[PDB]
Formats: C-alpha cells, structure tokens, sequence
C-alpha cells in the first residue's frame, strides 16, 4: 500500500539548478529514513545518501558533498533533492526509496518509480575547421620546410595567419595577413593561396627556425585555430 | 615597448568560481579589442572570449558558453575574465591578447598563467564483484550467481530484482537468505567473503538482470551490475 | 538662397551631399579599408562638417579659437558615447601611431617656420631682443611660482603645466610636442597633459587681448614710458632687402620636403647614438631639430628661393590639413573629464598673475638694451603668449600698431622653438 | 622418499610394502600410517629395538609373529586400527606383557580367546571398538588388576551378566563405556559383583521410561560419580523413576538430545548433591512450579534450546511458572540461549542467591522495551555479568538497572535501538566496566549523557550511526579512566579539537572507514584541524580507508609511545618530511595501496631505525634510481622482516621497467 | 655652368653633400626610424642621385629611359646583393605596401585625369576601345602556338603556362585566381604551377619596358605614324585664379571616390556574372559619372588637375624605388633563367604588339598611341607594371586607358582559361 511519486523527467543545458521532489503516502514518514540511488545508462546502480525527516540530520557519501543537498518537509510529506552545478555526464535515472531499517534482520529497501535528467550539450558546430598536413616533419639544416594548411570552406577575403613557439613562451607573428611579414622576421619565410588552400616556405633553415607553427583564420567572430606541426633535426 | 602582465589562481575544487586579471602599460589600452586564448597541455591553441572597447560587444567560445564572464574598466587599465562553476577538463595555461584587426592579427602577448581542477578519491569503499557477467538458458534450468566481497563482510547481504523497463523495488533477502515474504522458490547461502544464488528451475518472468549490496557500513555499495539472465 | 551656393570646405552643398552619403553607406554595411586612404576620407568629412558649425558662431569663433577646438571636443565625445564602430577607431589610430603621421606633420612646422626667417634679421637679432625674450620668460616663471605657493600647489606642477604651456605656439606646435616629450622623459600619461594644458592657454589668450587696452591707456596717459609706434630709439635703418625671384615652381615646394625629412632623421641619430646626454640630462630629438635648422639658416647655403619654397609648403600644411589633424588629436589625446575638472576660480587666477609678471619681465628687460618700454612689452610679453601666429593680428589690432608685424613674426616663430628646448631641459632636470 | 629423523620416525602416504631398514638406532618413535604392511620383519626393527612407540594406521595385518615382542621388549604403546585380524592367540602375546597401551579398532573380532590377556598386567588402557561381540567374557580368572580405562563402543552386547564381570572383582574401573551398543536386560546384581564403578557412560541406547526405571534400581549403592545418558527416547519422567538412584552418591549428569517432553513434580528430589546437570535439546512446553523441588547443591544449569519452538498456529507458548528456580540456593552459572519465552514476569528469578553469570542471548521471541521494574526480581543477587545480544530490543526507559548494583558487563549490542540517551538509564548502575553498543541503528548524544558511570573503562560504538557528536562539551568528557574507544564504520563527518580532551589513560583508538578527509586538508578553513593532543599513552591507532591525501607535520607532537600504526587504503601520495621524528620506539607500519610513488630516506629517517614488521605491498613505483635506490640499498641491507617482498612489490612508471620487479635494482 | 652650380634635384652641390653625410652617418651607425618619416628620407636621396646620373650616360638616354629604369634596376641589384640593411628595406616596406601609397597615387592620377576631359566625348572613343585587346589576345597567341611548335613543346603546354600568365592580369588578380582554377578543374599539383608562373610574368615585364622604350624614338623617326597625344584622329569655359583651397578640393575627391568604389565592389555588387570586378575599374565610371553629373565647377577642375601634376613629376622618381625594392624578386628571374624561356617570352610580346596595332588602326586609332595602351600595359604586371611602361615612354596622359586594359582584360583572361582549361583536356 505504500506508495513513492516523483516529479516528471526533463532536461537542461549545463545549467546552476534543478530540483527533484519524492511524495509519498499510506504511512508516519516521520519514522523512516530516505535515500537517493542514481543508475547511469546501461551500468550498476550508486548511492549517495539519506535523511531523517524527524529532525533533518543527513549523512552523505563522498563524492557527492558539496554539490548536492537534501532536505524535507513534514508537513506536505515530501523529500528534496537538489543539483548546484548541471554538467555533462550527469545525465542518469534517479530514484528515491524508503528503507526499513535497523541492525539486521529487516527489509532494507523498498523503492518509487524514478525520474530522468538528461542535460544536453546544445547544437554547436558551423564552424571552419583547420587542418594541418606534414605533421612532425623531419629536415637538417640547408633545405626547405614547406608546411602546409587546408580549410573547410573559403575564407573571406584572405584571413589567415602563421605564429611560431618555441617551447616554454608565448607564441610570435609571422605572416599577419595571407602574404605580408611583421617588422622583425627575416626575408626568407613567405606564405600564398588563396581560397581553401595554402602554403608556407622556409628558404634555408637555421639552427634557431625549430618549432612548431600553427595556422590561425579570423575571418567571421569564432576564430579557429588549426594544430600544430613540428620541426626537428635527424 | 609593449608589454601585457596577468595574475590568478590554481588548484580549484571541481566546483567553484575563480577570477582573472591582466594590466597593459606599453599602448594606448583603451580602444583596443582584447581578446581571452588557453592552451591545455600538449595541445594545440584555443579561442575563448573576445569583448570590443565600451564593452559593446561580447561574443563566447561555444564550450564555455553561459559559465563565463568577461569585462574590462578603463580607468586602471585591467581585463577580467570571471569564471562561475569550473568544471574538470578546463586545466590548461590562459592568455590575453590584444587584436588589431587587419594590420597584425595578435600582436602582443602576456606569458600565461596555470589552473588546474582538483580530482580526489573515494573513501570508505568495500568492493564487490559479481562473478557470471552474463547468462543464457530455457524455462526449467537451475542457475548459480556468486558474488565476492573485498573485505569479510558477515551475514549483511542482499539480493535486488530489476526489470528491463521499472525499478528494482524488490529486495529478496532481508539477511543472507531470510526470504520478504512474497517470492517463493529461490535461495541463497553462504558467509564471510563469498556468497551464492540459485534458482531452481527458471520461470518466464523471472528473465532480468539482478544485483548485490552490502550493509557492513554506513557507506553502503551495490555490486558492479550482475549476471543478466536472457533467453 | 542659402540652400544653394553656399559653400563648405569650399565646396557647394549638393557636391558635400554626395560625399557624405558615402560615409553613411560605408558605416552601414561596415565595409572600410584601414590605412591612408580609408583614414583620409572619414576625418575629412568629419572635420569639414564641424569645422564650420565652430568657425560661424557668434561668440566662440573670435574667443575660444572657433574651428579647431570645436572638432577635437565633438570627436572626443563621439569616443566617449561609443558611436564609432571599432573598424573607424582602428582606421583612425593607425595613421596616427603606425604610419606616424603625426611625426611628418611636426617636423614639417618647425621647418617651415624657422627656415623663413630673413639671415641678416636673424643675425642682427642675436645682439638686442632675444634677451629680451629670455629675460621675458625668467620674470614670469617667479611670478608664477610665488603665486603658485600661495594656493599650496607645489612647484613641479606649476612650472611644468603652466608657465611652459602658455609660452608656446599654440595647440598646433607648441602644446602636442610638449606632451610628446612628456610622455617620453618621464614616462607617465600623456592625456592628462594636454587636456589639462589647453584650457589654461585658452584661458590666458584671452587675459593677453584685455591687457593690450590697458597698457594702450597707460601710454596715453604718461608719456616717456611710451613711442610713437617705434620699437627702438635714437637709431637709424638703411638695410635694403634682397628680392626674391619672383616665380616658386613646384619644384621647390618639392625640395621643401627634402630638407624637412632629412633633419628629422640627422636629429634622430645623433640623440640616439652620438650624445644621447651632453650633461646628467638627456636631449629629446625635438631640441636637436630646432638647433639643426637655426644652424642651416646662419650657415646660409640654402639660396633666397628656397627659403621661400619651404613657406609656401608650411602654409599648405597649416591651412588645409589641420582639420584632418585634429580628429585625431580628439581621438588619441583628449580626456573629456580633466578639461571640465580643470576650470575654476584658481586657475584663472593664476593664468592672469603669470601674464602680467611676463610683460613687467619684458618691459624691465627692454630698457636695459635701449627699445622703449612700452612698445617692448607688446611684442615681447603679449605677442608670445599668445595661440601662435593666430592672435598676433588680434594684439596688435587691440592697439594702434600694425608697423611691428615684422617683430612679432620673429618673436611667434623663432620663440617657438626656444621654450621647446628649455621644456627638455626643464624635464630632463626636475625627474 | 626419505624419511625425516626428530627423534621420531614419520612414514606416512609412501605406500610401501616393507618397514624402512635405514632408520638410525637411537630413535624411539615410529609412525606407520597411509601405510601396508604384510609381516613383521623383526630384522629391520631388532636394528634399532630402541622404540617405546609404534602406530600402524589403515594397514591391514592377517597375522602377527610371537617373537617379535621378546625381540623389543622396550614397547609402551600400541595402535591397531582398521587392521583385518579378527582372532588372535595369547601365542602372539607371551612376550609383550610390558606394554601400557593398546588400540584395536575395526578389527571383527567375532570372539574372544581363554585367556589372551591374562599374561599383561601393566597396561593401563584397552580399547576395543568397530567389533562384533555378544558376551563380556575376556577371560577364565580374575586378572588385570591394573587397567582404568575400557572402551567397547560399536558392540553388539544383548544384556548384562553379573558371571560376565566377575574378573574385575580385584580392580576398580575408572569409567567404562558402552556406547552404540544395542542393550535389553540387566543381571541383579552385576554391577555390584564387578567392583566399584566410578563413571558409566551409556548412549544412544534404547532404554525408554520402563526400562531405564528398573536401572535405575540395579544401580543402588554403587560407587558411581558420573552418569552419562543420551539419545534414550526419554520421553518423560515420574517420582518413582530415580527413586532406586537415591542411595548413591552422583555428581553429574546428561540429559542431552533425549527429546524430553514433560517432567512431574518433585522428579529430581532424590538428588541431594549434583554438581553439574545438562539439559538440552529437548522440547518441554510447561514448567511446574514443584518440578525442580530438592535440588539443593547445584552449581551449573544449562538450557540451551531446551523449549518448544513458537509456533502461532499451535500457539504452544512455551510457559514457565514463576517462583520455580526458588530452590537452587548455590548456582552460580546458568544458560538460555536459543529459546521461545514470550516475556519476563515480575517473580521469575525470585530466590537465586549465589548467581554470577547469566546469558540470554537470542532467548526471548518478543522484548520490545525495557521498563521501570523488567529487572525488579533480580534485586536480591550479586550479578556479575549480563548477556541481552540477539533480542530485537527497541527502546529503554530510565531508571531501567538501578537493581543491579555489582554488575560490571554489560552487553546490548546487535538488536534494534533508536532514541536519545538522556543519562538516566545508567542511573543505578556503580561498577561497570564495559559497554557493548555495536548493531544498532542510532544514538543522540547528549552533553549530560555519561556522567552517571564515571569509572567505565571500555566502550565499543561500530556501525551505530551517531548524531550530535561534535557538541562544543564533549559528551565523552567526564568518563577518565577509559582505555579502548572505537568509532569505526560510522562514516563521521566532522569533530572538533577538544572531543578528546582530558583523558590520559587511552590505550587504543579505531577511526577506520570514516570520513575525515576534509579536515586535514590544509585548505581546510581554520587550518587543519588537532583532534590528537595530550594523548600521552597511546599503543596502537588505526586510520584506514578514510580518504586521506595531505597530512600536516603537526599531528604526532604528543604520540611519544605509539608502537602500531596503520594508513592503508587511503590515497596519501607524498607525506612532508620529518613526521615521525618523536616517535622513539615504533614496531610496526601499514602503507599498503596507498599512491606512494618514490622512497627517500628524509621522511623515512627515524621511522626505519628498527621495525619489526612493513609492509607496502601496492603502489606506483618510479623505479628509477633517483629515490628508490635507498629503498632498494636498505632492503637488501636490512632484516626487518617483509613478507611477499618479491612478489607484489612491483613498479610500472619507467615504460621500460613497466611491471618489473623492483627487487633486482 | 661651374663645378659648383651644377644642381641636382634643383639643389647646388653643397647642400646635397649635407643630405648625403646624414644617409651614411644613419647607414653606418644603424640607428633609423621605420614609420613614415624615416623611409621617405631614403628613398628621395637614393633616387635624386641615381636618376641624375641616368639621364647623362651615352647610350642610355635615348634607347631606354632615362631617369625611370635605372633606378628601378639599381634597387633591385642592391637588395639583390644584401647591400641594404634590414630595417631600410623594413621602412621602404611600410611605406610603399602597409600603408599603401601606390594606391593613392593611382588614385590621385586617375582622378585628376577624367575630370579634365569634355563629358561629351567619353563614350564615343571607348565603344571602339574594347575588340581592339581582343585582337591583341589572338595576335599573342598566334606566334605562342608558332614558336611552340618550332621549339616542339605541345601546344596544350603552351597555352597553359605561358600565353595566360603573361596576359593575366598580374599576382594579386591573374596569378592566384589561375592556380586555383587549374588545380581545382585538372586534379593536379598546384604550388607548382605558381612557382613557375611567377618567374615567367617577371621576365615578360623587362621585356615589356624595354620595347616599350623603343617604340618612343620609332615613332620620332617617322611622324604619320605617332600622334604624341590623344588617340584619336578624328578630333584632330574659363576659369579664375585658383587658390590652394581647390588643390585640396581635388584630394578629398580622389579618397572619396576609392572609397565609394571600394564599398560597392566588396558588399553591393561582387559579380556581374563569371566576371568578377577589380575595385579600380568601379573607380573610372563613378568618376565618369560624377563628371557628367555637372556637380563640379570648372574651377575644382582645374584645382585637380595642378595637383595630379606635382603628383607626377616631382614624386614619380620617389616612387621607382619602392616598385623596385617590394615587387621585383632578382633571385627567381636567376634561378629559372634559361635560353628558351627568353626567346619566347620575347616572341610572345611582339605578337601582341602587332596584334594590338593592327586592331588599332583598322578602326582609326593612332598605331603607336593604340600599341603602347592595349598590348604592353597589358602584357605587363598589374598597376606597378603599367606605372612603368608609362614612365618610359613618356606618355602619363593615358593612365585611364590602362586601368581599363588591365582590370577589365584579367577579367576576361580568367574567362577563357575557364573555358580553354576544360575545352583543350
Ligand atoms: C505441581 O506443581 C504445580 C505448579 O503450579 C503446583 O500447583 C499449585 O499447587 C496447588 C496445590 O493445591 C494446586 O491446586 C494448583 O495447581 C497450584 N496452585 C496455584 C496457586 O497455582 C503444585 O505444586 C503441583 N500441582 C498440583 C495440582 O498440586
Ligand atoms: C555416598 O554414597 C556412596 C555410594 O557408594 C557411599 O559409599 C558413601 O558412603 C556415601 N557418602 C556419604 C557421606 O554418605
Ligand atoms: C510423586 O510420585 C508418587 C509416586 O511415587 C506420587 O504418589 C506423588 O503424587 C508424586 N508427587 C508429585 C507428582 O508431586
């Protein structure tokens, strides 16, 4: 005759909040405990803890403290539980259940029906990707480089640019349109194409040219950035 | 010369709130467009943020969108970038730029700073490992699960039923066989590490996947699924 | 019919309709190429349209400097309200700290103004009434301080943003080369400088006018302290000048540029690598500039034509494309807030003290070196704290005197460079 | 196939045929058994002849050799089990009269010889078993005056014959036994013909109340001390079922397993002195209040499981009769496990006097509470100790044990108890000792909670699942001589400084399986937090499974006597340096499956002075030479001991010594 | 004269050796500015020598222009050799490409030039203008195809790598945009064809001055032939004083129209079609436009036209520099140097020339006149291409031709490889 209701199932994008309410009916509920078991899709059941309606003292596991609470009413017979931070993978059923408990020789559990949170990451995407070609290039010094990078779609009006870093800095301009050079570099880099194709030489390497260069397009309001391909001696 | 120093913080609980700061000497900082750039390790670059001089515009890296903030005040020369509810997964050196639009894409820099998500253990942990990971076989068969325990836990066992679709809801041992009154015809055994469930002969419904806990703490911990009996 | 023919920027108004439709399509669809060519266009139009709503305006154009100071206070509001779109403030710093605009735009006023000076008025004028000159400043600087203590404003303030400011040429070289070496000797900001500079020489401009009446009433109503029109005494003049050809092709306009660029770069070698600090102080490369040109004009190898081509190119600078260089000025200097902060019973106080201590220092200085009192304040102490070349036809109109326009051309020009080389050294020595 | 010399011979499971010849002479013990053997080779053993025991075990034998016994006579013990000899000659036996003891089991032996034993007199103990026999007849005269102990269990006996016994009539059996061994009719007379009888033992015998009642008359005035009883199908009893029994003198009694059913009044009256008396496994529905009349000298009852089982539908309601233990004015020692009681009356325990012990254990099938006056009949008596585990109890009263005044064990624990101690339920109680709260489901603990019983010195709380513990007065605070505490498995949350405070005399703590972590952590606001200060005599602590992952230095300042620690399965990667440093004299240590990745010898400086035991089975090694190398030198350097040190002790970090065994460098 | 009135530059001697002091002293000690201010120091003392030396020499004065190609030859071999240190070329670079000077001074020429003309000729001389560019093509590609098969290379070759490159219109319009059709249409490697391209345009751009040099002194030799002025041969108000203020007048039309033209062309109307428009050929139409509409008095007329000419005779010697040091690479012309390359590369322009002059004269053009706009400026690299060709020979009265010859021809270019590309494989 004992009976547990739950809220219906719904979902949210990462989000601060979200409140899960258990009901039940047809005994004191002032006399027994409550816990909380979550069952991720397809994989074996957690617990993360339980209250005392008598005087709201609450014992949680690990891992769950200091991102859930729970609390309960009397009055309305009723059980809270409660998220802060919504986040990826944490989307699972959840139950509540009533536990007749003592030392030994009892119904541990008896459970309610369960409800669903889903928290979905929200459509993304519409975005030029970068992609790099002669990843991890192996040269000696006296030949060319000639690195190469390739897009998705056309970039307006020939928005790209080269950096380099070495290792432990902050990385350094180039080529800051498709073609020109900063004030500082030397006469022997140079970069062409056009469209969804380019290029970018090394006349001569010298010991001091060995790093990783990356290729970077600015041409709508989401900047991209493409990986990085390496230069190092035999 | 030109040159952009920034400070903060590190080593943040998986949960909770940071903020950032940079300060500009070498250029006009006003009526430049500034922008936010993180690199975790061994990776390749990534965009973050970017906000126009007056804070007219702001526009977010579509990961990081609706947890971050971003602003600027004139007066002292200083950028913020204010981050609410950090996750894992965003440990990786920040940086602040400034973009000049067609005449030099970045052209300044800062050198960086770390952040890094904290990730800790679990405590009081007695583990179980169920033995027959799956099962087959016809109506009127005998069937054995066994389950082990890591440490000796004494007569504080229980067996639970689920369906494919509803909730388990049926607990079937209140102690190491000690039957809830209403199934019949199952049984149970054993003591100190290992335990054992049969069936005498199998029934249409009684086609689930099953489940073990244990009650010796306070920290109670079910089993790593069980054998689900098919066909 | 006003609606037709009437002419701004020298041009009918149908023909600026059209010009600033442009600008309007340009800011809509956010299309604008960022370097001379897309900067030139939108300052231009800006400027012509509100340089003329300054310049035709009953009260402003003949007291507060009409034109010029209208346009740099509509931009700088313009900034403030967030109208411009960022690619416009992008187009319009970038020819103003990148391609250094404002580099080629000082170099070629200083030139132009020291170069035309006539070589036997410049030698003969080493001997009588630049000690004057000197004498002038000396007299107003401990006027200036001794009122400064009585307000509790300490002395590296006064002598370094307000005896030197009013002593110039003007916001058009005099007041932004100042804030240029301020920034680069010390260190510090630069727009609190010149915003809190220019209203304190707008304020005195006007103290100068009201004080050419007075002394006009003086010398009436006592006499040997005065001349009739005549600067110096118990002296006779038989100079005859030599006469220029007659005819400027455009070929010396053209070698106006060559001699500009050129000691610009002789200045900026020498300050960097060969004498970067003749004593414990360190010479900006402005000073070296001013010393280079005086020099080149008392060597005189630059024949009689030159001279001349090199004026008419400063007075193309000066005339026309001014109204683009302050919307700039607007843009990367101004701080709207400093100017009002900077107004108040005080300061006109002590801009008025500073004016008079400078005519009692010229006029004490004058009788020592035989010019008549009177008339040795008018174009010693008045005529140079002015705004430049521009009040020096509104002094002398405030009087009866037109016969001393050679004078007080020597005192605006040459003069504005002397307090360029004494602000360096003035910076250099304080910190 | 060689045989191990100790200065005894061991031949077991080698399944030879023939007696090992190499044996060296001055061994004494041979074993034999898992073992066949065909003859005796006196040979082989006249090499040694030195041995005084000899055991032959599952070998089968058809004959033995006369001569062997005069070729050793230095023999005391004999062993003949499962052997396959069943009829033997005195022939065999003319030389082997120095023997003491003698085993023949499953031997068959259909009958008995004139007289085979006549010629030993020295041994002291015959056992015969596993035989078919039907007569008692072992020899023609009286002989064998010098044996105690007889044993003819797995005998097919029919009925007594006094003409049987008669050769015993010189000596006095110590206590003979009869077991299995199917028994009709008594000879009058046959009991007092034989001598004096000291112990009978007799069971699983058929006798039922008829017959066992004429036994109990042949038995009068005999010298019997211990009578031993079982599995006879007494049913039940009347008066006149010992009356014969009562001109004796016994000692001890067995009524176990006779599945008893009802017991008249006054059926025990004609035993005035009985020591010791079992009574179990039986089913007896009604005591009467006069059954247990005349036992005056009775020192040890026992009646586990010794009542009908409740049953709701037979309603059979296992009843006793208050007032009817009035008569045991000098036991000392009672029992009640396993029973149905329904309750406790008000006059149950009326009379008991010289009681010290008494168990109730899993005894009652429903006490739900405890009340002002559940104890009033046990006022008058000195009551040691108290055992109440296994009662489903749920809630006490106060004022609950102000009649027991001496007690000082008090056990309560594994039963069903929620409420909030208000310190009144200890109110009578003056000497307790030890209390025992463990299994229960929850406890509120109050300031004004142990200030009744300060001179407590033990108390276990496992798995109780306290609430109000960290209360600024700490509730343990007026106990002072206290020693054991423990705390484990209760998942504690948080504990302020001052919990233990004022107490010198703790001897052992157990925190494992809580939740502690937090508080060390140094992130923690207001510093970590010291609840171990003061704690000038502690000998062994445990923290184990708590979480931990930073550890302040500050922590062992006052531990200058710990001799055990235990930090295993928590998740400690890299403890500070110089942590041990006042702990002068320490025994032993416990890092197993912790993250420890590399050994240096600053943290590990005083602690490797002198261990007696290590052990740091799992972890993730860096088996790399800049700080394992001092591990690796004081390994082999050392002599602590540490078990499994080959095996488990692994590292993975260098890819290349990925799973090597950390052992070889 | 005297040794010391000789004048350079229209400045004596003792003075230029003052200017000259500081370009060493600033050379030697390497300290320099790289902004505005320190680059066009530079470039005005390097050209004012070495184009006074270039109008003295024998041979070199009549044949090929005097003034305009030596010094253009001499920046190259000077970076060529390394001669130039690394922050001058730094500064010639942010002068003549960041902040882009040649584009204002096409501006300012093309501006200065329509406004001048009677509005009711326009039209009627360019409707004969177009089909004469059309007859140089075939005119090119007829001795290609003939010099091909005499050196044997198949004609498909040809067609692909040398006849188009040339005629394109330059790097940024001509160079890319025929990569990425060839590579996106034949499947088949594309930074190859760029590299070879590159060097092939260059070499037919020398060749294209010099010729263009010739045909002056050809057309002194016999006068029916060169009309020295407009191209016509059919053809063969008054204005108060004019003060600085319309000089100024006509610099703020020059900049209002490039960016009128600059927004039509990048957002309103990309494409009429497969053509797609150069932002300089929407310029010469809006300033048509404007001088038809009658807005303009005829004293703003003749303010701009004074300004065009101190643009273009007392600043054009500061110009070769740049052109020379930014868009001429002397190392790929070495590299990729070989006999075969140069004797078609030299056959190709001439084709054009006689192709070109005689489309001219069938519909009444002058020959010489119509030769040097459609065919050379054609032929030769984009806006620097033609700035050169015009200087040599003389004529800057006809920049508005160029521009057209050149946009509006790439145009057309890329069509026809966008045919022949799939027509021909
Ligand atoms: C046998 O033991 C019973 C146990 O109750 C005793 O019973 C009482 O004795 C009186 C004697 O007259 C009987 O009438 C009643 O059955 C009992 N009385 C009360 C007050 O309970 C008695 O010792 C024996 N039984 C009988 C029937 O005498
Ligand atoms: C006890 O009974 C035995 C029975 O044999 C008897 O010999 C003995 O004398 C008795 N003892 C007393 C003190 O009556
Ligand atoms: C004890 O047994 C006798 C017979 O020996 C009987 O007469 C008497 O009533 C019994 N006493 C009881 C049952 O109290």
């Amino acid at each position: 005759e004992v009976q547990l209701v739950q809220s219906g199932a719904e979902v949210k994008k990462p989000g601060e909040s979200l409140k899960i309410s258990c009901k039940g009916s047809g005994y004191s509920f002032t006399n027994y405990w409550v816990g909380w078991v979550r069952q991720m899709p397809g994989k074996g059941l957690e617990w993360m803890g339980f209250i005392d309606p008598s005087d709201s003292y609450t014992n949680y596991a690990d891992s769950v403290k200091g991102r859930f609470t729970i609390s309960a009413d009397k009055s309305i017979s009723t059980a809270y539980l409660q998220m802060n931070c919504l986040t990826a993978s944490d989307t699972a059923m959840y139950y509540c259940a009533r536990e007749l408990y003592q030392g030994y020789m009892d119904t541990f559990d008896s459970w309610g029906q369960g409800t669903l949170v889903t928290v979905s990451s929200g459509g993304g995407g519409s975005d030029i990707v970068l992609t790099q070609s002669p990843a991890t290039l192996s040269l000696s010094p006296g030949e060319r480089a000639t690195l190469s990078c390739r897009a998705s779609q056309s970039v307006s009006s020939n928005y790209l640019a080269w950096y380099q870093q070495k290792p432990g800095q902050a990385p350094r301009l180039l080529i800051y349109d498709s073609s020109s050079r900063a004030t500082g570099v030397p006469a022997r880099f140079s970069g062409s194409g056009s469209g969804t194709d380019f290029t970018l030489t090394i006349s001569s390497l010298e010991p001091e040219d060995f790093a990783v260069y990356y290729c970077h397009q600015y041409s709508d309001i989401s900047p991209t950035f493409g990986q990085g391909t390496k230069v190092e001696i035999k | 010369e030109v040159q952009l120093v920034e400070s903060g913080g590190g080593l943040v609980q998986p949960g909770g709130s940071l903020r950032l700061s940079c300060a500009a000497s070498g250029f006009t900082f006003r009526n430049s467009a500034m922008h936010w750039v993180r690199q975790a390790p061994g990776k390749g670059l990534e965009w973050v943020s970017s906000i126009w001089y007056s804070g007219s515009n702001t526009y977010y890296a579509d990961s990081v969108k609706g947890r971050f903030t971003i602003s600027r005040d004139n007066s002292k020369n200083t950028l913020y970038l204010q981050m609410n509810c950090l996750t894992a997964e965003d440990t990786a050196v920040y940086y602040c730029a400034r973009f000049a639009g067609g005449w030099g894409a970045y052209d300044v820099w800062g050198q960086g700073t770390l952040v890094t998500v904290s990730s800790g253990g679990g405590g009081s942990d007695i583990q179980m490992t169920q033995s027959p990971s799956s099962l087959s076989a016809s109506v009127g068969d005998r069937v054995t699960i066994t389950a082990r325990a890591s440490q000796s836990i004494g007569l504080y066992l229980a067996w639970y039923q689920q369906k494919p679709g509803k909730a388990p809801k049926l607990l079937i041992y209140a102690a190491s066989s000690l039957q809830s009154g209403v199934p019949s015809r199952f049984s149970g055994s054993g003591s100190g590490t290992d335990f054992t469930l049969t069936i005498s002969s199998l029934q249409p419904e009684d086609f689930a996947t099953y489940y073990c806990q244990q009650g010796n703490t306070l920290s109670y911990t079910f089993g790593q699924g069980t054998k689900v009996e098919i066909k | 019919s006003d609606l037709l023919g009437f002419k701004i920027f020298g041009m009918p108004l149908p023909l600026y309709a059209f010009a600033l439709i442009t600008l309007l399509l340009s800011h809509f669809y956010n299309a604008l190429p960022t370097d001379i060519v897309g900067g030139f266009a939108i300052m231009f139009i800006i400027g012509a349209i509100f340089g003329e709503i300054g310049k035709r305006l009953p009260i402003f154009n003949k007291y507060i400097g009409g034109a010029p100071v209208m346009i740099f206070l509509v931009a700088a509001y313009f900034v403030y309200a967030g109208i411009f779109t960022q690619k416009e403030i992008d187009a319009i710093s970038n020819v103003m700290d990148k391609s250094n605009f404002l580099n080629l735009f000082i170099a070629v006023l200083i030139t132009g103004a020291i170069l035309s000076v006539n070589r036997r008025l410049l030698l003969k004028s080493l001997l009588g009434y630049i000690p004057t000159i000197l004498m002038g400043i000396v007299g107003a600087s401990i006027f200036g301080i001794a009122i400064g203590l009585v307000f509790g404003i300490p002395v590296d303030r006064i002598m370094m943003l307000y005896v030197l400011p009013i002593m110039g040429g003007g916001n058009g070289a005099g007041a932004v080369p100042l804030s240029e070496i301020y920034h680069s000797v010390t260190g510090r900001s630069r727009e609190e400088y010149y915003s809190t500079a220019i209203a304190i020489l707008t304020i005195a401009n006007i103290f100068a006018i009201v004080f050419a009446a007075v002394l006009d009433i003086i010398g009436k109503k006592h006499t040997w302290l005065s001349g009739e029109g005549e600067l110096v005494r118990k002296a006779s003049f038989k100079v005859e000048e030599d006469e220029k050809t007659g005819q400027i092709t455009h070929r010396e306009t053209a070698v106006g540029l060559v001699l500009s660029t050129t000691c610009f770069l002789l200045a900026y070698v020498v300050a960097k690598k060969i004498l970067p600090s003749i004593g414990g102080v360190a010479i900006h490369y402005f000073a070296w500039m001013v010393l280079i040109v005086a020099a080149l004009n008392a060597s005189g190898l630059c024949s009689p034509e030159i001279k001349a081509g090199a004026k008419r190119l400063s007075d193309f600078f000066s005339k026309q494309l001014l109204w683009v260089l302050m919307v700039g000025v607007g843009v990367c200097y101004t701080d709207l807030q400093e100017i009002i902060n900077a107004i108040t019973f005080a300061n006109v106080v002590i801009a008025a003290i500073i004016v008079i201590g400078a005519v009692l220092g010229a006029a004490i200085g004058g009788w020592l070196m035989g010019f008549f009192p009177i008339e040795s304040a008018i174009t010693a102490g008045l005529c140079m704290a002015n705004r430049g070349g521009s009040g020096d036809l509104e002094v002398l109109s405030a009087c009866n005197r037109m016969n001393l326009i050679s004078y007080a051309q020597i005192s605006s020009r040459l003069g504005g460079g002397i307090v360029l080389v004494i602000a360096s050294i003035v910076f250099g020595m304080m910190i | 196939k060689c045989t191990v010399s100790h200065e005894v011979a061991d031949c077991s499971h080698l399944k030879l045929t023939q007696v090992p010849d190499d044996l060296p002479t001055n061994i004494t013990v041979l074993n034999l058994t898992h073992n066949q053997l065909r003859r005796l080779p006196a040979a082989n053993f006249t090499r040694y002849s030195q041995l005084t025991s000899l055991d032959v075990g599952f070998n089968t034998i058809s004959k033995l050799e006369p001569e062997l016994c005069q070729k050793l006579p230095m023999l005391k013990v004999l062993n003949l089990q499962h052997n396959e000899l069943s009829q033997l000659s005195d022939k065999t036996f003319a030389f082997c009269t120095n023997l003491t003891e003698l085993h023949l089991m499953s031997n068959s032996i259909q009958k008995i010889k004139n007289n085979p034993f006549v010629k030993q007199k020295n041994l002291i103990t015959l056992d015969l078993s596993h035989n078919g026999l039907s007569s008692t007849k072992l020899g023609t005269q009286v002989q064998l005056e010098n044996l105690q102990e007889l044993l003819l269990s797995n005998n097919k006996i029919q009925a007594l014959k006094s003409e049987e016994l008669d050769i015993f009539a010189n000596s006095s059996l110590k206590k003979l036994e009869l077991s299995s061994n199917q028994i009709k009719e008594f000879s009058p007379g046959c009991f007092h013909a034989i001598g004096r009888l000291f112990g009978l033992f007799l069971n699983n015998v058929q006798l039922g109340p008829s017959l066992t009642e004429k036994l109990c008359l042949e038995l009068a005035n005999t010298s019997i001390r211990n009578l031993s009883l079982s599995n006879s199908q007494l049913s039940t009893t009347s008066n006149t079922t010992f009356l014969g029994l009562k001109w004796t003198n016994l000692t001890m009694l067995d009524l176990s397993y006779n599945n008893l059913n009802v017991v008249g009044n006054d059926s025990f009256a004609w035993l005035p002195q009985l020591e010791y008396f079992f009574l179990e496994y039986n089913n007896i529905q009604h005591l009467f209040s006069h059954s247990l009349h005349g036992l005056f000298n009775v020192r040890y009852l026992n009646l586990k499981r010794s009542f009908t089982k409740q049953s709701i539908s037979l309603a059979s309601l296992p009843k006793i009769d208050d007032f009817s233990f009035q008569w045991l004015k000098c036991l000392e020692h009672l029992n009640m496990e396993d029973n149905d009681i329904p309750g406790i009356k008000s006059n149950m325990f009326t009379g008991l006097i010289n009681l010290k012990y008494l168990s109730l254990s899993n005894s009652f099938t429903s006490l739900r509470t405890l009340t002002n006056e559940t104890f009033v009949s046990l006022a008058h008596s000195p009551l040691h100790i108290l055992n109440l585990t296994k009662n489903k109890i749920s809630k006490i009263e106060s004022d609950a044990f102000s009649w027991l005044g001496h007690l000082e064990v008090l056990d309560l624990g594994l039963n069903e108890i929620g409420q909030e101690l208000t310190g009144q339920e200890w109110r009578g109680l003056e000497n307790i000792f030890e209390i025992y709260l463990s299994y229960n489901k929850y406890l509120q603990l109050t300031r004004n909670s142990f200030a009744l019983v300060p001179s407590l010195q033990r108390l276990m709380l496992r798995r109780v699942a306290l609430k109000n513990v960290d209360s600024s007065p700490s509730p343990f605070q007026p106990l002072r001589n206290l020693t054991i505490l423990d705390l484990s498995n209760n998942n504690i949350a948080n504990i302020n400084d001052d919990m233990l405070e004022g107490l010198e005399k703790l001897e052992i703590l157990d925190l494992q399986h809580n939740n502690l972590a937090r508080l060390w952590k140094h992130a923690n606001p207001g510093g970590p937090i010291y609840f171990l200060k003061g704690l000038s005599h502690l000998h062994i602590l445990n923290l184990e499974s708590n979480g931990f992952d930073e550890i302040p230095v500050e922590v062992f300042k006052d531990l200058f006597e710990l001799k055990i620690i235990d930090l295993g399965l928590n998740n400690l990667n890299t403890l500070p340096a110089s942590v041990f440093n006042n702990q002068v004299s320490l025994k032993s240590l416990n890092l197993q499956k912790n993250l420890i990745t590399s050994v240096e010898k600053k943290v590990f400086g005083p602690a490797f002075r002198n261990l007696t035991e290590l052990d740091m089975r799992f972890n993730p090694f860096d088996c790399t030479c800049e700080s394992i190398a001092w591990f690796v030198n004081w390994i082999n350097e050392t002599h602590t001991n540490i078990p499994e040190l080959s095996s488990h002790y692994l590292c993975n970090t260098p890819p290349h010594y990925h799973g090597f065994p950390v052992r070889l460098f």
